[PDB]
């Protein structure tokens, strides 16, 4: 309870000192490629933040500098106060979520996405690097990862649509045995 | 504030909080004797046998080990109906500057004293450091408040446990001479002076460090709020966002330059000003600390109130009765043998 | 609420809808953000969750549409097994 | 906390709710400094220094420097407030 | 915990003591004299800082030697100090 | 970005053929090992490569009593009974 | 090693990493011959 | 032919009392308890 009371005074302390850190924003495009004008309930054509990466201004995460630094939103609240096990790495929290979802997912594809993802959150090595690259290949290129492209449009996005386009006709051929049933109907119609 | 004329408001609130620093604090270090040092209390150096037993120390070490092996740290979770990546924002900046081991040490100190003395605490401080910067070369560090047994003065006249609504609370820091010189670098105090507060350390004057400097920082509540002027972002998109103006006092001029908007606004802020005061006179008055709530959140063991007074005890309070008694009978029969 | 409904409902289509939705209500990260997208892959195809985020113009909706278009030609071929019986009726009476 | 020391409620009430009691009252003791700041909140005088019958401890295991007792008494009047019935064209749901 | 404290100061010591080593990424050694000052971090070619991978490099990290020896990266910090099973080689690390 | 810490050599060759701006203060702390005897300091401010003290003490049961540092082993309470047991053991030995 | 009797460090330090002090010191035990070569490197008195 | 001293003593628990070396196997002060039994054995043999 007193650990959660620390999170009360954390938002009103850390955001005064550290400040900044705009989030939910990519295509943060700097002095007048900026607008936010378009359109109720949907955003179409660029924006100036607000998703896409297009027109060559991709960011990992960036924040406002104004004319003078040390500025942030008055409402520094963002989160319900909740505490639990220690984490001091982003990838350590990611692994904990993967393992929590394991042991209650059925064998086959639902459990198999977690296993590949487990390799992906794990680090490189000599050996460990191969398992991470096996996940990098399968997850990102098939388009089941569905990245937000923060620094990824290098060799990944390149092979991504090529692998996605290879995936679709291969599934049609595997359903070819079910086309045998359609073949009976195709004979009856054509014979008429 | 409680009163007008701020120095009187501090010192009079200290009077009401003297219940903790006199009687309770005296009994709090006696827990730490039976645990850390020697079984007897106010013993003498003798040429005759003085016993020990202590089932208490194996029990304390067992209980301390449970809370350390299951540490409780900041995790965050989204608000009501909020986006799932909300938590990762504040955790991103938390894990960078808490990379330093001074954060993890403070968690392990807080849980051990909570069991033993019934109190424990930690503070959050902000400084300029670039051995793990987040943004703007400003970081937040968790510094341990250690020796909560003899640092208790804090008292709440509210029935809350959080102590982030208090204005009668104060913590004391008993440090050595070299530590007083480092404490004066940050808070702009005197490097050497040797202030004494009310001294809630010695009573029977046992074994203690040669240099003892009692300095007490207080946390008051002065609202100060903020008002007026909507601002804009010509940097990183999404213009027309409300930004602070009375929290900042330098940045505000250049924030009105290049872009400006007005539509007014009123936001009520409850801010805490850390004043460092001694009983004789205020040493430094009304330093604005980065926190707008009290960064010192004490953990309590068994806890409650008498009436309008915090009362707390650890697990070692009642054992002082039995342990000294066990030793008396033991030490007498040593003479017979 | 999702975990409360799980462990007392038998296997089937409802059990699969709960399992995917558990991923969606959890955090994001490098790893965790995938499982949220994997949730939207299967859930939107069943139409139970329904398509969301029309403001998207980046990647997600594109790749989501590609997986929906993968499912469509494969579903038509699967219906031909029962049509073998109907096909026999038509060719039988036509020849004679 | 220490509601035991604050007992000035009930007498022969057959309920424990105290949301329909005829003896619905609370009392809180606070310091001299705490009476002054709480008087800013409740719009009261800060030099009044009220006192009460004293439900608080006579045992005194530990001294308390200042206890300034104020008991906020809850009263019940029916009032029977209404103004007509009004319609809501914004987000439907009229007639309330 | 204090082993991880020793390793906090190990990073700040080792890069001076053993000398050299960098924490930087691919494109090392190869024609550069570029920066990310236009746009701000962009991806998809400008010569390659990290904006691309694996064209005339296959090495992820390489020691900084500059044009004169006994130098190192200023930002020695990068990683976190964390304890796991004992390892004393990369080959041993992969086994677990 | 490259050090200033012991760099007073490489810096001139590093300015030529490549340079970048965005210069800003970077706070570091440097620890200094000074060999000392009771009579006088033999060597004062000899630079050691650490940016924190490279010596980490370990304590198993650690704390304060009044801000005087205290620790102990498990040996203190066991040895209290050993010498006492040994004493009784030696008395009755001479009676045999 | 021999830090049942090399212990002189800290006093009021609230950390176990010993980086919040500058009054801290450590003491070591070496041989007579070992002191002479230790004085070559750190520029100390050869015998003292 | 070595580049280091090739003689490696193996120890159990190893350290110093303060400045004098001390080490122990599983026999260190085991000798004490054996002599008490031997005492009673030798004396009562004489009585028998």
């Amino acid at each position: 309870l007193n650990m959660r009371a620390d999170l009360e005074t954390y938002v009103f302390q850390d955001n005064l000192a550290t400040a900044m850190r705009r989030d939910g924003e990519i295509y943060q495009s700097i002095v007048n490629d900026i607008y936010d004008v378009p359109r109720n309930v949907t955003i179409t054509l660029e924006d100036g933040s607000e998703k896409d990466v297009q027109l060559m201004a991709e960011v990992v995460d960036l924040a406002t500098g104004e004319k003078q630094v040390l500025n942030d939103i008055r409402g520094r609240y963002e989160c319900y106060t909740d505490v639990g096990p220690s984490f001091q790495s982003m990838k350590q929290q990611n692994r904990a979520e993967i393992l929590e979802l394991l042991g209650k997912t059925p064998q086959g594809t639902p459990e198999y996405q977690l296993l590949l993802l487990q390799y992906f959150t794990l680090l490189d090595g000599k050996g460990v690097e191969m398992m991470r690259d096996y996940a990098n290949k399968q997850l990102i290129q098939m388009g089941v990862k569905k990245p937000e492209t923060p620094e990824e449009q290098q060799w990944l996005v390149e092979a991504q649509q090529a692998k996605q386009g290879q995936q679709d006709p291969a599934m049609v051929q595997a359903q070819g045995v079910l086309l045998q049933g359609q073949a009976e109907l195709a004979k009856a119609q054509n014979q008429t | 504030e409680n009163r007008l004329e701020s120095i009187l408001s501090r010192f009079d609130a200290d009077w009401t909080a003297s219940d903790e620093a006199r009687r309770e604090a005296k009994n709090d270090l006696f827990f730490s004797r039976v645990s850390q040092w020697d079984d007897w209390l106010s013993q003498y150096t003798t040429l005759q046998y003085r016993g020990q037993f202590d089932v208490v120390r194996p029990v304390v070490r067992k209980l301390v080990s449970e809370m350390r092996q299951n540490p409780i740290d900041v995790l965050y979770r989204p608000k009501d109906g909020a986006r799932p990546d909300a938590a990762d924002v504040l955790m991103g900046m938390y894990r960078t500057d808490m990379r330093h081991n001074t954060a993890k040490i403070a968690v392990n100190i807080a849980v051990r004293e909570q069991i033993e003395a019934g109190v424990g605490a930690w503070r959050l401080v902000t400084d300029y450091e670039d051995q793990s910067p987040t943004s703007n070369n400003q970081v937040i560090r968790r510094e341990p408040i250690h020796s909560a047994c003899s640092h208790v003065i804090w008292d709440s006249n509210s029935k809350l446990m959080d102590k982030s609504d208090a204005r009668h609370c104060t913590v004391i820091h008993s440090m050595s001479q070299n530590g007083w010189e480092d404490f004066a670098e940050k808070y702009d105090l005197d490097a050497d002076d040797i202030p004494s507060f009310q001294n809630p350390n010695d009573w029977v004057f046992p074994w203690l460090t040669q240099d003892t400097i009692q300095i007490a920082e207080f946390y008051e509540v002065v609202e100060k709020k903020e008002t007026a002027f909507i601002y804009q972002d010509p940097v990183t998109g999404e213009p027309v966002s409300y930004f602070k103006r009375d929290i900042k006092d330098v940045i505000d001029d250049l924030a009105d330059s290049g872009f400006i908007k007005i539509a007014e606004r009123q936001i009520k802020r409850r801010r805490v000003y850390k004043s460092i005061i001694t009983c004789t006179a205020v040493l430094k008055d009304k330093q604005l600390i980065a926190g707008e709530h009290i960064p010192i959140v004490p953990v309590f063991g068994e806890w409650g109130f008498v009436e309008d007074k915090e009362v707390y005890e650890g697990v070692v309070r009642l054992t002082k009765d039995g342990q000294r008694l066990r030793n008396m009978i033991m030490s007498f029969n040593a003479d017979i043998v």
